[PDB]
C-alpha cells in the first residue's frame, strides 16, 4: 500500500 | 547539539536485528528491538539534494508536523479525559547523520528480493547526509498484509470499533484527521486483553478485542490543532495525489479536497468519515477470513458492517458515528 499509486 | 551517527541510534546489536518491514516515498521502516522489545524505526532522508523515491527531501521545519503529531498521538494514551491506545507509541526522533549503514542496505536488498520494493536503493546518500529517525512501538502487521489472517467477521467488527473510537479520541482532543488512512497505516497485533479501554470526553467505554490491539500509523499528512495553532500538511498544490485510479482509496484523496474546499488548514473531521468508509469497503470485499462466513451468527455481523457501510456517509465525524451509529450499540 502506498498514498499514491505506484508499482 | 548537532546530528548523530546512525550508531548511535543503532549500536552493533541493535543494527544487526535491523530487518525492513515497510517503506513509502518518506524513506525506509525497519523492526528491532532493544531491552528485549521490539520496536519499528523510520528513517527519512532530509536537507540534501538528490530527488528520493521520485521527490525532493523535506526540510527539517517541513518534517517537524510529523514529529509534533506522532508526540501528541503518543501522548493520548497517558491522558484523562480523551485516552486511547490505538496510535502508536513515540521513543524518541533523532538527526542523525551519514551514509546508508551497510546492514540496513542488506537488509533493504532482501526486502527488495522477497517483497518487491518501489522505493530507490538508499546506496547514494554521502557521508554528511542528514536524516531524521523516529523509533515508535512495534505495532504489529498491516491490515493489508493481514488480509487472509482475520479469523471471522467479529475480527471484522472489532477492528472497525476500535478504529472508530481512536479518531474520535483524537477529534475529541486534538480536532484530528489522519487523511490517509490506507490499509497500510492500520497495524493489527495480537493482544491477550478480552476488552480494549478508551475514554472519550470523560466516558470511559471498552470494545472486545477479539484478540487484536489496532494501532493507527504514519501522519505525513495528518492535521491537528492544540493551543489553536494548527499543524498540518498543505497538499492544496499537490495534484498528483488526487488523480489516482483503480482503489477506492485513491477517491477519497478527491472527496477530501471536495470536502473542505482544497482548504486544508481548516477542521473537516468527516474526512475520518471516508477513510472509515474506506476501510469498511476493504473489510467487506478484500479480506478472507479464516472462517468465512458459515453461521447465522457471523452473517449477521457481515450485514451490520453492510448496513454501516451503506449509512456511515451520513455521519460527520468519527465522534458522531461511534457516539449514534447503531453498530457500536
Ligand atoms: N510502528 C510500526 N510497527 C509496525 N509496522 C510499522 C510501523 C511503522 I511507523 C510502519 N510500519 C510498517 O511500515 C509500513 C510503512 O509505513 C507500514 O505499512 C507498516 O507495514
Ligand atoms: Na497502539
Amino acid at each position: 500500500a502506498r498514498t499514491k499509486q505506484t508499482a | 547539539k548537532g546530528p548523530v551517527p546512525f550508531s548511535h541510534c543503532l549500536p552493533t546489536e541493535k543494527l544487526q536485528r535491523c530487518e525492513k518491514i515497510g517503506e513509502g516515498v518518506f524513506g525506509e521502516v525497519f523492526q528491532t528491538i532493544a531491552d528485549h522489545t521490539p520496536v519499528a524505526i523510520k528513517i527519512i532522508a532530509i536537507e540534501g539534494p538528490d530527488l528520493v523515491n521520485g521527490s525532493h527531501q523535506k526540510t527539517f521545519e517541513e518534517i517537524l508536523p510529523e514529529i509534533i503529531i506522532s508526540k501528541e498521538l503518543s501522548l493520548l494514551s497517558g491522558e484523562v479525559c480523551n485516552r486511547t491506545e490505538g496510535f502508536i507509541g513515540l521513543n524518541s526522533v533523532h538527526c542523525v547523520q551519514g551514509s546508508y549503514p551497510p546492514l540496513l542496505l542488506k537488509a533493504w536488498d532482501h526486502y527488495n528480493s522477497t517483497k518487491g520494493s518501489a522505493n530507490d536503493r538508499p546506496d547514494f546518500f554521502k557521508d554528511d547526509q542528514l536524516f531524521i529517525v523516529l523509533e515508535f512501538e512495534f505495532g504489529g502487521i498491516d491490515l493489508e498484509q493481514m488480509r487472509t489472517k482475520l479469523s471471522s467477521l467479529a475480527t471484522a467488527k472489532s477492528i472497525l470499533h476500535q478504529l472508530t473510537a481512536s479518531l474520535a479520541v483524537a477529534e475529541a482532543s486534538l480536532r484530528f484527521e489522519h487523511r490517509d488512512l490506507h490499509w497500510g497505516n492500520v497495524l493489527l497485533k495480537k493482544t491477550s486483553l478480552k476488552k480494549l479501554h478508551y475514554t472519550l470526553n470523560g466516558k470511559s467505554s471498552t470494545i472486545p478485542s477479539c484478540g487484536l490491539q489496532v494501532s493507527i500509523i504514519d501522519y505525513t499528512l495528518s492535521r491537528l490543532e492544540r493551543d489553536g495553532i494548527v499543524v498540518f500538511c498543505d497538499v492544496s498544490m499537490d495534484e498528483d495525489l488526487f488523480t489516482g485510479d483503480g482503489d477506492y482509496q485513491f477517491d477519497i484523496y478527491r472527496l477530501m479536497k471536495k470536502e473542505n474546499n482544497n482548504r486544508w488548514g481548516e477542521y473537516h473531521p468527516y474526512s475520518n468519515v471516508l477513510w472509515l468508509h474506506y476501510l469498511t469497503d476493504k473489510m467487506l470485499k478484500q479480506m478472507t477470513f479464516k472462517t468465512k462466513c458459515n453461521t447465522p451468527a457471523m452473517k449477521q455481523i457481515k450485514r451490520k458492517i453492510q448496513e454501516f457501510h451503506r449509512t456511515m456517509l451520513n455521519f460527520s465525524s468519527a465522534t458522531d458515528l461511534l457516539c449514534q451509529h447503531s453498530l457500536f450499540k
